[PDB]
Order: structure tokens, then sequence, then C-alpha cells
RNA sequence: CCGAUAACGAACGAGACUCUGGCAUGCUAACUAGUUACGCGACCCCCGAGCGGUCGGCGUCCCCCAACUUCUUAGAGGGACAAGUGGCGUUCAGCCACCCGAGAUUGAGCAAUAACAGGUCUGUGAUGCCCUUAGAUGUCCGGGGCUGCACGCGCGCUACACUGACUGGCUCAGCGUGUGCCUACCCUACGCCGGCAGGCGCGGGUAACCCGUUGAACCCCAUUCGUGAUGGGGAUCGGGGAUUGCAAUUAUUCCCCAUGAACGAGGAAUUCCCAGUAAGUGCGGGUCAUAAGCUUGCGUUGAUUAAGUCCCUGCCCUUUGUACACACCGCC
């Protein structure tokens, strides 16, 4: 999960973007679930401009 | 101060009191006469407009809730 | 022929709606057709208020989704025939058109 | 001149103390035909002074739940009551109002957070603006309480409340609580 | 109260005032029209907050040596 | 007329069709790098565009 | 003698209540909803509607004929709309047809007595939020 | 000095026309007037014995203002407030046979007739009477 | 004329097996009779053609017995069939109206009728619970503690 | 059972007559505007349908 | 944010942003919106008015057979920025008052890093693991139950009355919905019958076209009542009648006639709230074959007090002490 997220994050930044954030949540490593987040570049979170400045999946 | 037991209908001892001393002071209303002569208050509204027809009492307001009368002018 | 057509455009976004209204009436001026002005009907706003939580536990928060629908009426009334003169729609996705004769 | 309620010219009334001359609005600038105006009197501090006091009494006379928006009824009760006090005193109803307002507003009170003997701890004299506000509220509560379960109506009960307040006979609920507040303040000096 | 200007409005004013000192005066309405063609400001509410500060800084630069 | 449906329910059903089609194209073309769907609809006939990264599959 | 096209239409609004006053050169005649001004439902508040004619005199209304229509609002918001409409129609009539010296000396009286007769009250309403029964009041909360 | 019903007091006008219908005994009055309630949302029968003449006077005043009102529109004009006891209050329309019969009797008195569309309006004779009664009540009020 | 009280004034009358106060209105005094409501009172006096504005006690005795026999015989004096109490009797189907303690023993008779067949309503009347199906989770506790 | 009783009991109305077009559930149905969609599924597909959060 | 500054350059959040309200007699338009003007009517006048007054009566896109966008609708634009003055402020950041101004603080949406063993496996063809899987924990069908009552608690509705209730008349709103893929179940003008709930036929509306000028409530104006558990209150309960559904009993809902219970402003405590706000007051939507005391929005009437404080309950920044780190509901 750590290596795959780095490859996807680098692929997005290489194709041209202001920033990118990927969050993977679930039963990683041990039994108890964890959420690993990898963020780089610029990333707004509030207001109207988030509707047309980011793509969320 | 338990119950008013006011006068639904007149008697002679109070009717004359209505006829002689009620149209003598400045502010006469059905509430004032009801508490003063211990009459009911429905009898007060009827008797006040009876004195209006007799002409010895002048009306000023004529409202559904607050109808106000007065004594005649002296002087 | 003698023709008279009522044209209505119903969409959701004002951006494309003002664009489709402007260029359709702009071509008619080059075609010297008599055109009534854009009749901006009152907006139909679809309002739905649904609880935000999918379970029913929390601080009683609600979500209010508003859908805006805008309608314009444009009359193409030339003294002569009209249908063969304007057979081009030149429309974009997001706006719905409807052609109505004067009889209908 | 403005003929409030159609009569009762406001140019003959006067305030007999300068501490309240500038906070009562019976003057010609605030002389109004009717005590009814939505002039946004709660937008800013120190704006209820320029609000006419006849309107202020009308505002404070609607309370106790059943009467929280009804201003047409309150204006008609004030209209009845002012005519009644004119019929019972023979002077301007506004002069009766100014006499009642001054004679009802308590001039001292007490308020603390620490240990209190009877009600409060330390005596503090009140402001002229609080004098008027407490005066109107005390008059409205006195009229309402007397009229709650008796055959006398609101216009009459408000009339005798302001009349007994204008003279001063320890029968007005406004002056009764005023004397109680002054005595408590004197003890808490 | 509650009328402090943020970094975006302040820095934009400081950038455009000293570059366009010849094109600016002390009028809010005049300067707000200057900022439209020399600065692509997406929001009208932003541009008249900037221009209101532009006149304020111009009133000080007419007297003393502002940091700009 | 009564044969036609009201505009209020028609635009709702258009959103129903777009969401249903988007979900179906997601499920069927998940491994195909499906990106999104655009609808160009005219009264004569409608047209569906499948925005995808790898069209040869 | 029969000069036409002397008409000014001025409206005033208060609390969703709109009223439009049609002023024309004619004899003394004031009517709203086709009814006389005095023949109106709120007899208690009739003095509010008689305030504009009282503050300016009937001479200013002699050569003025006003026909007002009300198409929305409430009972007293109808009153506050009309009383602003009549004065606004009068000052606009003096503004366009005679010199504004007469307009100034009639406008200064209304603005000093009650500015609501010239400037409408901007406040309309507020929206109820989903935390309580009112716009700002919240539902009664309990802890035990 | 022409006088319109729109130019007089409506409460005085409705009282004047009610006595006018009372003295001229042509109004068709049914047999259950003293028993029924005027509205489903009103608990008690009205105090006045001549309430039918009151309804006819009121609806003739309303038909002058606007026409085309049938049974459904009339009962909404006369609708009011229903307390429902312990439940919160609601709006309930009045009786339908009351409004229908009041209008029905007005055809017998020849002052209200139906339209080409639904609802009914005033006859020219009714428009004559409804303004004539306005004239006498305006002069009586003035002097 | 708001005159003095009539000499032949009964301060409290006695109709059937109940008394009625004469110091109130006539249409609101006969409501004190069990079985007579305000609506029933306000139509029987209309059909008896008696003055409403007079109080109950000043009614003449011949008027009083007239009112009693009108209310006791409603079916024969233009009183509508939708205005009675025991309309379509469970015993004999006739449309009667009862205004005395006979109403109480008709209530008792219907009670023991429900109990004898022991219907669901009959059994719950025996236990003193509700009968109209409302909830008993939290309400009605005043009569129990 | 056989053909006469497998689905015999009427379901022409009520909650049991209506099921969600997405999650096939008989609770929280938003039948307004002919949606017939789940309470939670509507929140999921609101953006794609056209409903947006304006206030 | 200004200023100092071992930091400089930044990033998110806040702001900015979007929607909403308030001014635009400025622009574009409007027979699915109307206003003026004109011509027919209809009535009141007539002493005579005569351009008298009124009509939601009819006409002038029944396309040559009026104009106009003020009212209404909705797009493009403007307008408000601490902009001007005075004082205060390091005279910087900004603050206070005021003139002119529609507005000198309109309400919301969105909303950071990190976290909780907070809630949902009863939202899902989201799902791991375990269990059942034919006498099924699958599924269908019939009935009952989820309503059940010595009791406690929570959210609310109704009232305790005369600032009221009853009766009659008068007279003004704005959100929004309305005939269905499956899926059967629309919103209703008008006429007639009945007292009511209701019923029967004509219609209209897939809707600024019809409902609908949404003739709402409150309130206002008159009547009766008259300080009593009364004409306040309608709880409980009997009988009768309709509607929806296949099914109404444990009463679905509604109507009518019957009874008239507590309740006379409620202890300790406790909730919410600052301007179109509380409160009064009704109306739409969701639920719905039947339906609101729920909730979500809308409208009418409209205030009192306050422009402050950290006293109580808490929150943030700095300093400080700590034997706390599952973090004071700690440790001991
Ligand atoms: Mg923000
Ligand atoms: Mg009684």
């Amino acid at each position: 999960v750590r290596r795959a997220c780095y490859g996807v994050l680098r692929f997005i930044m290489e194709s041209g973007a202001k920033g990118c954030e990927v969050v993977v949540s679930g039963k990683l490593r041990g039994q108890r679930a964890k959420s690993m987040k990898f963020v780089d570049g610029l990333m707004i979170h509030s207001g109207d401009p988030v509707n047309y400045y980011v793509d969320t999946a | 101060r338990d119950k008013l037991n006011n006068l639904v209908l007149f008697d002679k001892a109070t009717y004359d009191k209505l006829c002689k001393e009620v149209p003598n002071y400045k502010l006469i209303t059905p509430a004032v006469v009801s508490e003063r002569l211990k009459i009911r208050g429905s009898l007060a509204r009827a008797a006040l407009q009876e004195l209006l027809s007799k002409g010895l009492i002048k009306l000023v307001s004529k409202h559904r809730a607050q109808v106000i009368y007065t004594r005649n002018t002296k002087g | 022929a003698i023709h008279r057509i009522r044209i209505t455009l119903t969409s959701r976004n004002v951006k494309s709606l003002e664009k489709v209204c402007a260029d359709l009436i702009r071509g008619a001026k080059e075609k010297n057709l008599k055109v009534k002005g854009p009749v901006r009907m009152p907006t139909k706003t679809l309002r739905i208020t649904t609880r935000k939580t999918p379970c029913g536990e929390g601080s009683k928060t609600w979500d209010r989704f508003q859908m805006r629908i805008h309608k314009r009426l444009i009359d193409l009334h030339s003294p002569s025939e009209i249908v063969k003169q304007i057979t081009s729609i030149s429309i974009e996705p997001g706006v719905e058109v409807e052609v109505t004769i004067a009889d209908a | 001149d403005i003929k409030l309620f159609g009569k009762w010219s406001t140019d003959d009334v006067q305030i007999n103390d300068i501490s309240l001359q500038d906070y009562i609005a019976v003057k010609e600038k605030y002389a109004k035909y009717l005590p009814h105006s939505a002039g946004r009197y709660a937008a800013k501090r120190f704006r209820k002074a320029q609000c006419p006091i006849v309107e202020r009494l009308t505002n404070s006379m609607m309370m106790h739940g059943r009467n929280n928006g009804k201003k047409l009824m309150t204006v008609r009760i004030v209209k009845h009551a002012f005519e009644i006090i004119h019929l019972l005193t023979g002077e301007n109803p506004l002069q009766v109002l100014v006499n009642a307002i001054i004679n009802s507003g308590p001039r001292e009170d007490s308020t603390r957070i620490g240990r209190a003997g009877t009600v409060r701890r330390q005596a503090v004299d009140v402001s002229p603006l609080r004098r008027v506000n407490q005066a109107i509220w005390l008059l409205c509560t006195g009229a309402r309480e007397a009229a709650f379960r008796n055959i006398k109506t609101i216009a009459e009960c408000l009339a005798d409340e302001l009349i007994n307040a204008a003279k001063g006979s320890s029968n007005s609920y406004a002056i009764k609580k005023k004397d109680e507040l002054e005595r408590v303040a004197k003890s808490n000096r | 109260m509650g009328r402090v200007r943020t970094k975006t409005v302040k820095k934009a004013a400081r950038v455009i005032i000293e570059k366009y000192y010849t094109r600016l005066g002390n009028d809010f309405h005049t300067n707000k029209r200057v900022c439209e063609e020399i600065a692509i400001i997406p929001s009208k509410k932003l541009r008249n907050k900037i221009a209101g500060y532009v006149t304020h800084l111009m009133k000080r630069i007419q007297r003393g040596p502002v940091r700009g | 007329m009564a044969v036609q449906i009201s505009k209020k329910r028609k635009f709702v059903a258009d959103g129903i069709f777009k969401a249903e089609l988007n979900e179906f194209l997601t499920r069927e073309l998940a491994e195909d790098g499906y990106s999104g769907v655009e609808v160009r609809v005219t009264p004569t006939r409608t047209e569906i565009i499948i925005l995808a990264t790898r069209t040869q599959n | 003698s029969k000069g036409p096209l002397q008409s000014v239409q001025v409206f005033g609004r208060k609390k969703t209540a709109t009223a439009v006053a049609h002023c024309k050169r004619g004899n003394g005649l004031i009517k709203v909803n086709g009814r006389p001004l005095e023949m109106i439902e709120p007899r208690t508040l009739q003095y509010k509607l008689l305030e504009p004619v009282l503050l300016l005199g009937k001479e200013r209304f002699a050569g003025v004929d006003i026909r007002v229509r009300v198409k929305g609002g409430g009972h007293v918001a109808q009153i506050y709309a009309i009383r602003q409409s009549i004065s606004k129609a009068l000052v606009a009539y003096y503004q366009k047809y005679v010199d504004e010296a007469s307009k100034k000396e009639i406008k200064d009286i209304l603005i000093q007595y009650d500015r609501t007769l010239l400037v409408a009250d901007p406040r309309r309403c507020e929206s109820k939020k989903f935390g309580g029964p009112g716009a700002r009041a919240r539902y009664q909360k309990s802890y035990r | 000095p022409g006088v319109t019903v729109k130019d007089v007091n409506q409460q005085e006008f409705v009282r004047a026309l009610a006595a006018f219908l009372k003295k001229s005994g042509k109004l068709k009055v049914p047999e259950w007037v003293d028993t029924v309630k005027l509205a489903k949302h009103k608990e008690l029968a009205p105090y006045d014995e001549n309430w039918f003449y009151t309804r006819a006077a009121s609806t003739a005043r309303h038909l002058y203002l606007r026409g085309g009102a049938g049974v459904g529109s009339m009962t909404k004009i006369y609708g009011g407030r229903q307390r429902n006891g312990v439940m919160p209050s609601h709006f309930s329309r009045g009786s339908k046979s009351v409004a229908r019969r009041v209008l029905q009797a007005l055809e017998g008195l020849k002052m209200v007739e139906k339209d080409q569309d639904g609802g009914r309006k005033l006859t020219p004779q009714g428009q004559r009477d409804l303004d004539r009664i306005a004239g006498q009540v305006a002069a009586a009020n003035k002097k | 004329m708001s005159l003095v009280i009539p000499e032949k004034f009964q301060h409290i009358l006695r109709v059937l097996n109940t008394n009625i106060d004469g110091r109130r209105k006539i249409a609101f005094a006969i409501t004190a009779i069990k079985g007579v409501g305000r609506r029933y009172a306000h139509v029987v006096l209309r059909k008896a053609d008696i003055d409403l504005t007079k109080r109950a006690g000043e009614l003449t005795e011949d008027e009083v017995e007239r009112v009693i026999t009108i209310m006791q015989n409603p079916r024969q004096y233009k009183i509508p069939d939708w205005f009675l109490n025991r309309q379509k009797d469970v015993k004999d189907g006739k449309y009667s109206q009862v205004l005395a303690n006979g109403l109480d023993n008709k209530l008792r008779e219907d009670l023991e009728r429900l109990k004898k067949i022991r219907a669901h309503r009959g059994l719950r009347h025996f236990w003193g619970l509700r009968v109209r199906g409302q909830h008993t989770k939290t309400t009605g506790r005043r009569g129990r503690t | 059972g056989h053909q006469q009783l497998y689905w015999s009991h009427p379901r022409k109305f009520g909650q049991g007559s209506r099921s969600c077009r997405v999650c096939s559930n008989r609770h929280g149905l938003i039948r307004k505007y002919g949606l017939n969609m789940c309470r939670q599924c509507f929140r999921q597909y609101a953006k794609d349908i056209g409903f947006i959060k304006l206030d």
C-alpha cells in the first residue's frame, strides 16, 4: 500500500497538477484498521472554489 | 373573598341607588358599577344603556370591549 | 404560408441558457424575422431537505439540495413561412427545446 | 399640536426634573399622531430614548404569552385608558403619564454576586435610562396583575394604576415596589 | 470592528500602487476603475476592497515615505 | 399534453438516467480505466460518450 | 385646459406589502383599492394614513388625484406601504412637473417626521433553521 | 354625488340590506334554519334569528366585489378557525348547503344569475339595488 | 327595561329530577340537566318560541312545562333525527332522547350488555382501563397513584 | 406454494408496495418528484442527478 | 493585520468564495405578468355635473386590432469600499461617532492537521470472519405483536381565562405541490342532493396558462357572557352516520347529538434567545390508499431588556507546577 500510493501520487504530479492527496483506510497491517494519508502540493478544502478545483473519487 | 354572588336582577334597594347616585361621578363603566353596587355586570351593561336612552348619561367610546360613559356636565 | 412558432427553452444552468437564447435570436436578425423578447418565466426550484446522517445518530443535521430550473419563451413570428427558414437547432447539452405551432 | 389620538396637545406637558427631561420623548420632535411606529428602535444602544414614550408603554403592555404581537389591541387599550384618566383627572393624559413615570422609577437598587444578607449586598444608584425602563415595566405589571382575575378591564386597571402613581398613595404596584427597592438599597448601603 | 485587511488585499494593493503610481489618484471610484484593466481580479467584492486600501495608502504616500 | 410529463419530473428523471448510466459504466468498465460519461441528447435521438483512458479495450 | 399625460406612478413597500400610487392632475380625490381613504378596515390605525395629508395640508392635494392599489402583504404592512406610497408619489409629482424648490420644502417635512415615508424599511424576514422551531430559537434540550 | 357600496361602511351596508331582505318577504328560507350550524368548525348556532338574511346580505356584498364564486369559493370566504379541542387549530370551511341555498334563493329574488362559465354574478337589477342601498346608508351616515 | 326581579321568580327551579339555576340564562340553565347540551338547549327554545334574552328564573311555569314536554317528545316537534342521543337504539331501534337519570341507567344497561357478551370493549370496562384504544404506557396514572 | 398463493396477498399500496430503485429497501423512500430513491442513496447520487448544495 | 524579529520562503484553515435579502422609475424583455390610455357595456347619480364615481364586466396577439415595464417575473450590469469629516491610535495597523447613503455587522452553504475502540453490518448486488441453509435464521401465506399498564423520565400540544370565550360582519400573505416505467395511489374550479362528514356529472390543469386575485389564521369591528372550575377547558365515555382499504375490533380518519375530569399560573431545578429576533398565529412539503400533536420551510402581528462580564458553566493564547500520559472520571 505504501509503494502503490507513491507511484499513483507521483503519476498525478508528473501529469501536471497543483497538488494531490490520497487517503487509504482499512485493515492495514494488524487487525485494527488504520488510515494512511499522503498529501503534496496545494490543496484547498473550503468554500465554493472546491467544487471546480478538485476532483474527488 | 370567596365568591361574588352578585345581583343578576335588580331589587328596589339597589335600583334606586342606580337612579340617584350612579350618574353623579366622572367615570361610569359597566365594570365600575358592577363592583360598586355588587350587581352582576350583564345587568350593568343593560342598565347603563337604559340611562343612555333616558339621556342623563353621556357615552364617549362605544367599544365592544371598553364602553365608557360619564355624568352630564354641571355648570 | 402564414406561420407563428412559440419556442421554449428549459435548462438548469443560466450560463448555457443565456448562450442558447442569445445566438438563436441573433441568427433571426440576420434572417430578418420578427422576434418577441425573451420571456423569463419564474424559476422552478426543487427543494429537498434530507437528514445528513445515514443512521439517525448525531446532532440532527439536515442537508438541503436545491435544483434550479429556468425557462425562456421566444416567439419567431415572420409574416411568411418560418419552418424552412430555420431548420437548424444548434443546441448544446443541458438545455431542452420544444417547438410549438401557433395552433398548439 | 400633533393631537395624539386626535386630541391631547403635547405642548403643555412638562418634565419636573432635568434628569429625565432628556430621556422622555413627550417633546415636539417626538410628538406623534399615534403610538405605533416600526422605527427600528433596537438597532443600536441609546436609541430607545428618541422612541416616543407613549409608544414605549404600548410596547411594554403586551406580555404574558397570549399578547406578544398584538399591537392594535394594545393601542386601543391605551386609547381607552388615556381618555379615561382625562375623564377622571381633568388634565392632559400625557401629564399624568409623565407624573407616573417619574414617580414609579426607583432611584436606587442593589446587585452583587458575593454573600447577601437579605436580597443583595451593595447599594448602587440607578441610571435615568434604567429609571424609565423599570418605571414602564412596573406600571404594566401592576395593571396586568390587578386586572388578571377581576371584572375591571385592562383600560380601567391601567388607568387607576397610573392615576395612583401620579399622586402617590402606596396603592400603585409601581410605587410599592419602588419603595421596597429603596428600603432594601438603604439597608444594603 | 472586524474590518482588518487580509494578506491578499493588502499585498495586491502594495504591488499595484508603486508600479502604477502615475495611473492612480486618491478617489475610490477612479482607482477602482484603474485596477480592472491592470489587475485581473476575479471578484468585484475583492477589487473594491483593494481600491479602498489603494486610496488609503495614496493619502499617506502624498505626505511621507511609506514602506511601499 | 397529458402524454408528456411535467418538466419538474422530467429533469429529475434525466438526472436518474445520468446517474444510472454513470454507475453502470463504472461497474462494467472498472478495469478499463473508465473516467466519466457525457450525454449529448436531442429529441431526434440521444448520444452517449464514454470518457475513458484506454479505449482499445 | 385639457392637458393630458401628466401622470406619475410611484410605489412604496414594507414587509412584503407592495402598494403603487397613480398620481394625476385632478381635483381632490384619494382612493385606494377603489375605496375612500377613510373607509378602510383599520379604524384604529386610520390616523397613520391621515398623517401624510395632515403634515402637508389639503392645498398640496387639491390639484392631485391619487389611485392606489395593494396586491400583497398583511394588514398593517398594507398601511405602512400606502402611507409611504402617497408621499413618494407626491414628491415625485413635484419633482418632475414643477420646480424642485416646492419638492424640497415638502420633502424636508416628511423626512424629519418619519423617514419611513420616503425610505422603505429594508428588513423583510429571516429563515427558520433546522435546530429549532424558529429562525433563532432552538429546541429544548435535556441531559437526563 | 353618486354613491357606491365601495364608498360606504361594509358593516353598516350589510346590516341595512339584511333588514331590507327581512321586510320584503321574498327570500326563500328552508326549514332547518333554526337548527343547523352555519359552519362545521363553529360550535354553536348564531344568536340572531334572522341569520339567513345576514348571509344573503353578506354574499350579495361579496358578489358585487367579484363574481364567479360557486359553493366552494363561497364556503372559503366564510371559512374560519377550528379549535379541534386538544389538537392544534386548523382552517375549516363553512357549510355547503347553507351557501348553496342562499345563492339559490337569490335567483328567486332575481338579483343573481349564473355565468357562461362556472359560478354566478349579479343581474343589472341587483347592481341597481346594491348601489341604491349604498346611497341611503351614505346619506344616513352623513346626516 | 332592566327592571327589578319578578315576584314569581324561582331562584332555583326543579325540572324532572334536577335543579336549574335561575340566575343564569335560560339556554344555559337547562344544560345542567343531564343529557342536555348547549346545542340541544339552543334549538328547543327556538321551537318553543320563547325569548332567549330573559333569564331562566323569570320563565313562567306554563312555559317551563311546555319546554319540558317538547324536550321529552323530540320526534313529534320537527326536531331532526340526527339531533338525538339514543338514535337507533340497541334494544328496540327507535330514535329516543333521554334527559334524566334514565340516561345513567341506559349507560349502565349498555355497560352490562357489553360485559355479558364480554366483548373487548366490555372486558376493558370491567377492568377500568381505556376502551377507545389509546395508549396506556404513560397516561391515566392520576387515578392510580 | 403454487401459483394461487405465492404472491396472492395484495401489495397495491403502502410501504410494502414501494421499494427503492437502488438499494431495494422499503424505508426512507423519497417519492417526491418521482424519485423513488433511498434516503441514503439520494445523498450518494445527488451530485450526478443535478441536485446541489446551495445553502 | 501592523510592527519587532535566527529566521526566510511558504501551505491549509479564517478570510476570500457560492447562494440568499435589501436600492436601483438605469438596460433587455414579456397574451402563461400586469399598469395606464381609449372604446363598448352595467349601476349610482341627475339639481347637471360627465374627463363624476365604481366594476377581476368586455375589448384593443380574436397580429395590424393601443402604448409601457412603475407594480410582477429574470438576465445582463451597477451600487458599499472604513469611501468622506472629526476625535483616538506608535499616527502605522485600525477603532469610535456622524453627514450623505437602500444597506456602514442580512442570513446560510462550504469549512484545516489530528482524533473517538462515538453511531450505523436494520441503506445497499459495501464487506471480512462466524452462524443457518430444507422441520431454513431463505421466502410466501393467515393471525397476533411492535399500541400491551401499580411506576419514573424526555420532546411537545392543549388550557388554567374577561389583553378572554361565543356569534355575525369586515379584511390583507408567501414558500411550495399537483395525473405515476415498474406502480395500482393526482391537484381540483362549477352545478345539483344532504344539516354535516359526504355523494353524483360536467370540466380544467403535466401547470406565471387550471386549482388560484391561493378571499389562511391571527387581528379588526359589533353581540352575548360576567370573576363561579361559568358560555373557561375538552380529558374520559355512550349512541348514530360516511369516507380510504381486501380487512377499521385493540376504536384508521372525519362528522353529529350526548358526559363535562383535572387544571385557578405550577417546588427543587432547568431550556432557548438580541431585530423583522422571542412569542402569538395559521399555510405548504416529507411521511400518506387513510392521515400530523412530529419535522422541514413559508407568511402575518411584533416587542421588553442588553452593546457588558468572567461570578457560574465552559473555550483560546502565554507563563507556571506536576509523582498525570488509559492524561484529574489521573495518580495515590
Ligand atoms: Mg470560508
Ligand atoms: Mg351554559
